[PDB]
């Protein structure tokens, strides 16, 4: 719940980690997101990795902060009626440009969130195209009011989750089959994964219905040269984004016979000392690089945490040559 | 799509904040026309923070603070839009930097002003309209 | 003999149940004055009648009545049930204590001069409502009114009468069309016509349909036409406005002619 | 196109009225259990769904319930409230606790097959109308009910099995005219002269031209001839039988054909 | 919206007030002030203001500033039949029109230019030469209209 919201480095560029949209999730960040509208504002980023999806209520009012006042989500029931959930209450608190980094196992009320900044074009889409869930469900209890007076022997009974409406962004498609194409792209992405919506059971189609009433603020999102071959360059100029290519080139080779793994314990073995001389070899590349002493056994160090995301390094960067642009394009 | 359509706890809700209205012009009828006074709490002379405090204690029981500055951080805030009577409107005046009234629909609130008085007025009128700042609610009960 | 138009049937409001039940929260209280218990009894009385629940509304009437015995409302509310129940002297009653109590209740004449029309007693009934045209000419509704209590005087000169009042008036109100089919100025597809024209939503459609197949079926009746007076009543009162004199004296009227088909 | 029969639109009876009257008086009282006060509370609401007060019935049917939480009947009045409001899923709970209380209210059965059938779910709204006809197949607006749910998936297959019902039935309710007429078997004249027979008073003959016009409503309306439809269904509502489910879901007929005209 | 529209019903029906009194609460309040055009402060007041203040802290209505667009509110009266509460329109002034509030007894409290705010009486010569028309806005109770 930390808000430490100071001009260090060279902007105010902060990550927010989100693990989950709780129904508190907007009265405990709230402290966090508000109290900067009349200073100065800067390129935040907000990573909505590993999320899981609480409510669509707190969903809209944590969304409310960097839209003044507009349609976040459409629904649309089996009949046909389509609402567009908006609270009206309070406008775009943070005035700042802003990034959104996504992964994909995020959540779906993450990819409302994602989806409302992407067509309004306030914020940029960077990472992972997302899971693709597009189904809203109902959460409700089994008891009724006379359950307790004629059945007090009973215990306390289950409740039910099931998908009541279908929830569309307010361009007017979805993301129940093809989720959201971010504007920025990352490695790790670029494999074709066999996990997500696709590969659920049961998986509703997909249908677009027509687009809602919206300012979007600039087609940047469509045309985003300036910031792409930039990245590009940095992802070119760095081992370790290749060293990470390399491990899903690894992937896209190993897929092909992943289903029937042989078992021979030389050749397992075999691999086994290669994964730790690449990983030896990829910690000692990365010493000489940082200037930190180089591990020699596996003795000495205990468990401890790796290093976190190169990703959001990518992302700061981003914020950076976004403040550079806003510096550099009031015109 | 009449009268069932609304549901029955929207039903409880109009019947149980029907006469808010009522309420607040029943404190203006025996409340109109006293003067303006700086610190007043009384018939003999009253500001606007005062008199917003006394309407909502007893036409509701709610005990709000004495300054008009407490006043605007008690409750909720809400939108112009949607606000309903009873909710606090927030104006700039100034002369002692925030002015408080009390909502009772159609752009129109009751309030003590240092020039007439405690009196009805206008939300469209220039001087208001010009200077109005926010609003909050305060009467939760729904 | 002819198509006719048809609204949904007006049904009671969300606001009059509301209020309806808090009025019965508040009546409930002890805490109130008699000056305010009288006034809520009137306030809840008109809504019942409003609803068309008269014996309530005559109940709570009564009762502010014993409260405060000077209102004049509650006594106009109260002659205007005796009309329609049939009892025309206590009617006349209840309205000269409506005059008494406020000589400018202009409606007071209005309402005494149609019990004295259903009563018998034309010569005053014309009385009346020509004082309530001088309150106001152009009123299409009080010239109305009149000619149908004239009529029972002199017909030709009744229509005469009613043709002058017409042609003085601004003609701006809509209520003139219903005139005019009674002047054979226009035929009553017109007068229907005009009326769908005038008609916004199915609340005015409701009380368009209402006064208008109430005229329409005292005129059906004056030419002893009974089946088509009948077909014009129900169909006045099938829009379910129970406040207008139309829908009550339309009542009536069906109730009158029950009456003449029961005495053989 | 056709000329109707028509009757005096009904109006609150003075029974109805001492009663509410009472009932007000009893209840403000403080002498009184719990059980018998939401058993009054439950007599009031019905007394002003009667009377066609459907939100303060709703509401005395809901505090009874907060009194008393193991009544199936103020289940079934909140349920066809919830039908009447287009809430079907709060409508097929409120009937499921009905059956929960008791399973042998079995016009519940039916509120809830009409709830589907207004739903959508055609095949589901067959089961729960084939039940309530196993439960006594001579009642014929069981069989027009049935009817009206099959012919969403096979309208000759409807056709067939409703005079399959007519012929297997014993024929002695007049409302197998209807299902007459809906198997082109009686001119919609002789529909109408078999009608003013069976009436005997202006109550029996509202019955009648509710229950009639509001199937005719459906007749007309499902071979597209909209303007016949509304009309039928205004002439249902018209003749102020509040307790009617014709009179209902005709209501709820013609705001579902003012929802189809306002959106283009 | 419902809530809006119920609550003003409700307050509409329970308030059984005295507008001569209120009307002549007004006028204590108010009387002797100067005469100002396009004033709307007790500094300076015009008649137009003046009727348009006095309707809006006494009962609610919120009639236009101008009296040109005022004299087109409501509904026409006629001398005979004139209720206390209803604004009587002459055709003096500054700029040809001029509004008071009839409060009984042949008499207006008006912003006249001649000693500001003040009782006058409808029979005065002055006014009683310089006449136009009278219309009533504080209705009595009207629940559907006769169309």
């Amino acid at each position: 719940v930390k808000m430490s919201v100071k001009t260090v480095g060279k902007e105010k560029v902060g990550v927010l980690d989100i693990p989950g949209f709780y129904v508190g999730l907007t009265d405990d960040v709230k402290v966090q997101l508000q109290k900067l509208e009349k200073q100065n504002v800067s390129s935040v980023i907000i990573d909505l990795r590993s999320n899981g999806g609480g409510a669509l209520t707190e969903a809209v009012s944590l969304s409310g902060l960097f839209i003044p006042a507009g349609p976040i989500v459409q629904v649309r029931d089996n009949n046909g009626k389509v609402r567009e959930d908006s609270d009206t209450d309070g406008q775009v608190f943070y005035k700042g440009p802003l990034v959104v980094l996504v992964d994909r196992f995020s959540a779906a009320a993450s990819e409302i969130f994602a989806a409302a900044m992407q067509d309004y074009g306030r914020a940029l889409v960077v990472g992972e195209p997302t899971f693709g869930a597009g189904t809203v469900q109902q959460y409700r209890s089994l008891n009724r009011i006379y359950d307790q007076m004629l059945r007090p022997e009973w215990p306390a009974l289950g409740s039910v989750q099931y998908t009541i409406q279908k929830f569309y962004r307010v361009n007017g498609g979805s993301t129940q089959r093809k989720g959201v194409t971010p504007d920025i792209i990352m490695p790790t992405g670029n494999e074709e994964t066999e996990t997500g919506e696709k590969f659920e059971d049961n998986a509703l189609p997909w249908d677009s219905i027509d687009a809602a009433t919206y300012v979007k603020s600039g087609d940047l999102t469509a045309f985003e040269p300036e910031l792409l071959k930039e990245h590009n360059a940095r992802i070119a100029k760095d081992p370790e984004f290749q060293n990470i290519m390399k491990d899903i080139a690894r992937f896209n080779a190993m897929k092909d016979k992943r289903n029937i793994v042989s078992l021979n314990y030389a050749v397992r073995e075999k691999e086994n000392n290669e994964d730790d001389a690449t990983r030896l070899a990829r910690l000692n590349e990365r010493f000489k690089r940082e200037g930190k002493p180089e591990l020699k056994k596996l003795d000495d160090l205990p468990k401890d945490y790796q290093e976190p995301d190169p990703y959001l390094d990518e992302t700061v960067n981003i914020a950076l040559d976004l403040a550079k642009l806003e510096k550099a394009r009031p015109a | 799509t009449s009268s069932l359509q609304a549901s029955q706890d929207e039903f409880e809700n109009l019947v149980r904040n029907v006469d808010v209205k009522s309420r607040i012009m029943d404190q203006y009828a025996d409340w109109k026309g006293v003067r303006y006074r700086l610190g007043g709490s009384t018939k003999k002379g009253i500001d606007c923070s005062g008199f917003v405090q006394r309407t909502f204690r007893e036409q509701f029981g709610l005990e709000l603070p004495r300054s008009t500055y407490e006043q605007q951080e008690m409750g909720k805030s809400v939108s112009r839009s949607n606000l309903r009577t009873g909710d606090l409107v927030l104006f700039r005046a100034g002369s002692t930097g925030r002015h408080v009234g009390i909502y009772i629909g159609n752009n129109q609130f009751v309030h003590a002003s240092t020039s007439s008085g405690v009196i009805i007025s206008s939300m469209n009128e220039p001087y208001w309209k010009k200077r109005y700042n926010e609003a909050r609610r305060v009467l939760s009960r729904s | 003999r002819k198509s006719e138009v048809l609204a949904v049937p007006l049904q009671p409001t969300l606001q009059q149940e509301v209020i309806l039940a808090r009025m019965e929260q508040i009546l409930a209280s002890r805490a109130l004055t008699d000056d305010e218990r009288a006034q809520l009894l009137y306030e809840r009385g008109v809504l019942y009648d409003s609803l068309g629940l008269r014996a309530l509304a005559r109940n709570d009437f009564s009762q502010a009545l014993a409260i405060r015995p000077d209102m004049p409302e509650v006594f106009n509310y109260l002659g205007i049930y005796l009309t329609q129940a049939g009892n025309f002297d206590a009617a006349y009653e209840a309205f000269d204590s409506v005059l008494e109590l406020d000589p400018t209740y202009n409606y007071a004449h209005l309402n005494r001069g149609i019990a004295l029309y259903y009563g018998g007693r034309d010569k005053l009934a014309q009385d009346d409502l020509l004082a309530f045209y001088q309150d106001d000419p152009n009123d299409p509704f009080r010239s109305l009114w009149l000619y149908l209590a004239e009529q029972k005087l002199d017909e030709k000169q009744a229509k005469e009468v009613l043709k002058q009042h017409f042609e003085k008036s601004d003609k701006e109100q809509w209520g003139w069309n219903i005139v005019e089919f009674y002047l054979g100025n226009i035929s009553e597809q017109t007068l229907m016509e005009r009326l769908k024209a005038d008609a916004t939503d199915n609340t005015s459609l409701a009380e368009h349909l209402s006064e208008t197949n109430f005229y329409l079926g005292k005129y059906y009746l004056s030419l002893g036409d009974l089946d088509s007076a009948t077909a014009l009543f129900k169909l006045a009162v099938a829009n379910n406005v129970h406040n207008f004199v139309e829908h009550r004296y339309a009542l009536l009227e069906l109730s009158l002619l029950g009456q003449d088909q029961d005495d053989l």
